[PDB]
């Protein structure tokens, strides 16, 4: 930035773009190549795309030129981490984690159901069979 | 209903975003993802989105190659409309992110300059992986000076006539590729 | 099969063999100890409806075995829908006249419900087909079961790939592509109504039936087969029903 013959001082990266904002051409008047100053410019004038701080629920971001990339949580993704993991537990979402049947229920948490010959375990998921010879299953082989 | 087009995929740095066309009016879209002999997994259902974020898919092995899906759904619900996006190997597509000097130190006649470790989207043990962990020998970085330098690791030792001030920038390359081949320059640093 | 394996004996335990006059026919698919799922196809030139037999824990058709359970078909339930010569809507179910008894050689396959096979078991890549039909097309069937894995496509797909051919019959929602389109590995004549049998988190389900294919393992071409998902509130219901005297009955579908 410029004030009162401070454009005596040779010029400083440090003084005149790290401590104050810089124009383009403060800039040049310390580069005096035009590519010097435009591979130093393309950057330093892109802005910190993090500044609006687009990663939510705890992630963290990176900025790239123009764009970022948001690093997630383990219960999260989406390009801002906005989807949450837990809130993903309907039928269609890997059976809803149901070893056999799946019944969603919406407002309320999916239940797990089993084939004829087999009967739902304590942990509302699990399926284990109530008959010797149960329909889906190699004896010689279990 | 219409099916989806433009699929196509974005990754930086193992972040991977499926996007398409067009948005949706009366429908919403299901994305499935699968590998050539694995099983479909279904995301971001019923979204009204036209992107979705598969990273956690991918990362699982970045060197297969990943086909999708996009299903359209008349809103409100025989097989329903989809199209396949491009298939993706993500070690060889992914975009390579922008690098940051870490440092620069003058160790006499001769300017080490650190490259800092750019963090990508595959966790092991728990942590994030630098792209030189993913990559290993097939990433280089490549320093600007003022003429160029490269190196196997992420420092870079230089020749530099004393009392001078040097300005640095400096690429990740993968050079065995042909597209997607370099990232971006670094911002500028200077002595 | 074509460019199947020997199914070791004892590892397709649901696998029927369906006699016509003591001789082979088609296969089948045991769902409980009462009732066979078979394509209706197999049924087209039957004359004598007294003398069909089912046979469960059958492997090598050249000798005997104690684990081999014969029983009388007192009835085969076809879709009305179902035209003779034609494939769609091609299932049969067969009520046997006793029940068999179960065994380490002989357990039924679980008939899914709906839901679950259009939404979960329709996007497992791989399921097992199987039969004693022939091993190359126009070629002599199998004296030992055989069983493929093959991958299953969507119908899109399907018939995007596939080799443009005039006059074939159209692929419906009733039916699903499954195999391969290298010419290297299919089911085959003589394999119909046997299972394409699909494996999710520890059990085995009936999600389709051998049905029809060009030849058997055509370039540009896959094996097509009955989508049972569509079939199962049928099914449940003609469970259910009193046996009639004829042995054929043709029932209302849907
Ligand atoms: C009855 C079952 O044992 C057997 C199982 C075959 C499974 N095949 C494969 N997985 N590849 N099913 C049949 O025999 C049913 N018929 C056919 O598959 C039939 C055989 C003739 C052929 O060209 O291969 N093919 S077809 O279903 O494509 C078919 C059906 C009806 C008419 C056809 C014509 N027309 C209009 C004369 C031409 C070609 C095929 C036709
Ligand atoms: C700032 O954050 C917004 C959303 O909060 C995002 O859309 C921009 O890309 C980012 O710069
Ligand atoms: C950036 O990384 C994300 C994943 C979180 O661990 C944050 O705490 C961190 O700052
Ligand atoms: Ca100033
Ligand atoms: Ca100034
Ligand atoms: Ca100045
Ligand atoms: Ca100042
Ligand atoms: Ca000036
Ligand atoms: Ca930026
Ligand atoms: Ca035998
Ligand atoms: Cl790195
Ligand atoms: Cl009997
Ligand atoms: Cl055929
Ligand atoms: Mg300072
Ligand atoms: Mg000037
Ligand atoms: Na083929």
């Amino acid at each position: 930035a410029n004030a009162f013959l401070e454009e005596l001082r040779p010029g400083s990266l440090e003084r005149e773009c790290k401590e104050e904002q810089c124009s383009f051409e403060e800039a040049r008047e310390i580069f005096k190549d035009a590519e010097r100053t435009k591979l130093f410019w393309i950057s330093y004038s892109d802005g910190d795309q993090c500044a609006s701080s687009p990663c939510q629920n705890g992630g963290s971001c990176k900025d790239q030129l123009q764009s970022y990339i948001c690093f997630c949580l383990p219960a999260f993704e989406g390009r801002n981490c906005e989807t949450h993991k837990d809130d993903q537990l309907i039928c269609v979402n890997e059976n809803g984690g149901c070893e056999q049947y799946c019944s969603d229920h919406t407002g309320t948490k999916r239940s797990c159901r089993c084939h004829e010959g087999y009967s739902l375990l304590a942990d509302g998921v699990s399926c284990t069979p109530t008959v010797e010879y149960p329909c889906g299953k190699i004896p010689i082989l279990e | 209903t219409v099916a989806a087009y433009n699929l196509t995929w974005k990754s930086t740095n193992f972040k991977t975003i499926l996007e398409w066309e067009p948005k949706p009016v009366n429908q919403v879209y299901t994305v499935q993802i699968s590998t050539k002999s694995g099983d479909w997994k279904s995301k971001c259902f019923y979204t009204t989105d036209t992107e979705c974020d598969l990273t956690d898919e991918i990362v699982k092995d970045v060197k297969q190659t990943y086909l999708a899906r996009v299903f359209s759904y008349p809103a409100g619900n025989g097989e329903p409309l989809y199209e396949n996006s491009p298939e993706f190997t993500p070690y060889l597509e992914t975009n390579l992110g922008q690098p940051t000097i870490q440092s620069f130190e003058q160790v006499g006649t001769k300017v080490n300059v650190t490259v800092e470790d750019e963090r990508t989207l595959v966790r092991r043990n728990n942590t994030f992986l630098s792209l030189r962990d993913v990559f290993g020998k097939d990433l280089i970085y490549t320093l600007y000076y003022w003429k160029t330098a490269k190196t196997n690791t992420n420092e870079f030792l230089i020749d530099v006539d004393k009392g001078e001030n040097y300005c640095f920038s400096v690429q990740a390359v993968i050079p065995s590729r042909t597209v997607n081949r370099k990232s971006t320059d670094s911002p500028v640093e200077c002595m | 099969i074509v460019g199947g394996k020997v199914c070791p004996k004892g590892e397709c335990p649901w696998q029927v063999l369906l006699l016509v006059n003591g001789a082979q026919l088609c296969g089948g698919t045991l769902i409980n100890t009462i009732w066979v799922v078979s394509a209706a196809h197999c049924f087209d030139k039957i004359k004598n409806w007294r003398n069909l037999i089912a046979v469960l824990g059958e492997h090598d058709l050249s000798e005997h075995d104690g684990d081999e359970q014969s029983r009388r078909v007192a009835q085969v339930i076809i879709p009305s829908t179902y035209v003779p010569g034609t494939t769609n809507h091609d299932i049969a179910l067969l009520r046997l006249h006793q029940p068999v008894v179960l065994t380490d050689h002989v357990v039924p396959l679980c008939l899914p419900e709906r839901t679950f096979s259009e939404r979960t078991l329709a996007f497992v890549r791989f399921s097992l087909v199987s039969g004693w039909g022939q091993l190359l097309d126009r070629g002599a069937t199998a004296l030992e079961l055989m069983v493929l894995n093959v991958p299953r496509l969507m119908t899109q797909d399907c018939l995007q790939q596939s080799r443009k051919v005039g006059d074939s019959p159209n692929i419906t929602e009733y039916m699903f592509c499954a195999g391969y389109s290298d010419g290297s590995k299919d089911s085959c004549k003589g394999d119909s109504g046997g299972p394409h049998a699909t494996h999710y988190r520890g059990t085995w389900y009936l999600t389709g039936i051998v049905s029809w294919g060009q030849g058997c393992a055509t370039v540009g071409h896959f094996g097509v087969y009955t989508r049972v998902s569509q079939y199962i509130e049928w099914l449940q219901k003609l469970m259910r029903s009193e046996p009639r005297p004829g042995v054929l009955l043709r029932a209302p579908f849907p």
